[PDB]
């Protein structure tokens, strides 16, 4: 998921949005 | 923006940067 | 273990240290 | 809720668990 | 994206996330 | 300036690319 | 509470959360 | 010691008690 | 260097940052 | 002062530290 | 002590170093 | 530059004064 991917690979902010409550 | 590569509890400031006092869910697999 | 105010980034950073890999929720007001 | 226990008030790590998955 | 205060170093980390490679300015009042 | 914008007034990660280099 | 992986200033950061304004000493060996 | 310990192994925030004024 | 108000979590960092491997007391009030 | 082995948002940090509200430049190569 | 002089009133990082082992 | 030096090599306080308005 979003932990593993932007520590393995890369990620966005407008990725991490989505786990906004 | 730029992209992010972002390990343990930098990836909880920039969620707390993104979301705020809105909360978030910090949820690892 | 003190008991401090723990507010915004430092709460969530807190929050971190002890919930890890299990993960948390953070979800004020 | 979370802000008022630890945040206005104040609490240790003991407290903070309540938020644990 | 949440808009929420963001001051003194929590602001240059902001900047820091947002703006990374590309570099900034933090040049207040 | 910035702390106008963004610390004493509130600001989201849109108004920091302005910021940037 | 999880076990900690705790490199450079975030061995500081986690040692300002147990303790606090009660104080702490940062020893390297 | 402890700084050694949690930074190439893993330690427990109970050792990091022992750091405390 | 510019002189500052240094508090809580941030003043022990700026004391990793000064004295690192030497080690540090924080010892408040 | 030690010297510093300071990578990502730990060189920003550093530089509030060192600069703060005089503000500083940011500027990866 | 270290909260008076850095804290409540301001400091550099060499003010700082009295507080290193 | 500064930026590069710090992470792969170290460097001193006093460069980074060099960045500061
Ligand atoms: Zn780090
Ligand atoms: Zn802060």
């Amino acid at each position: 998921g979003i932990v593993e991917q932007c520590c393995t690979s890369i990620c966005s902010l407008y990725q991490l949005e989505n786990y906004c409550n | 923006f730029v992209k992010q590569h972002l390990c343990g509890s930098h990836l909880v400031e920039a969620l707390y940067l993104v979301c705020g006092e809105r909360g978030f869910f910090y949820t690892p697999e």
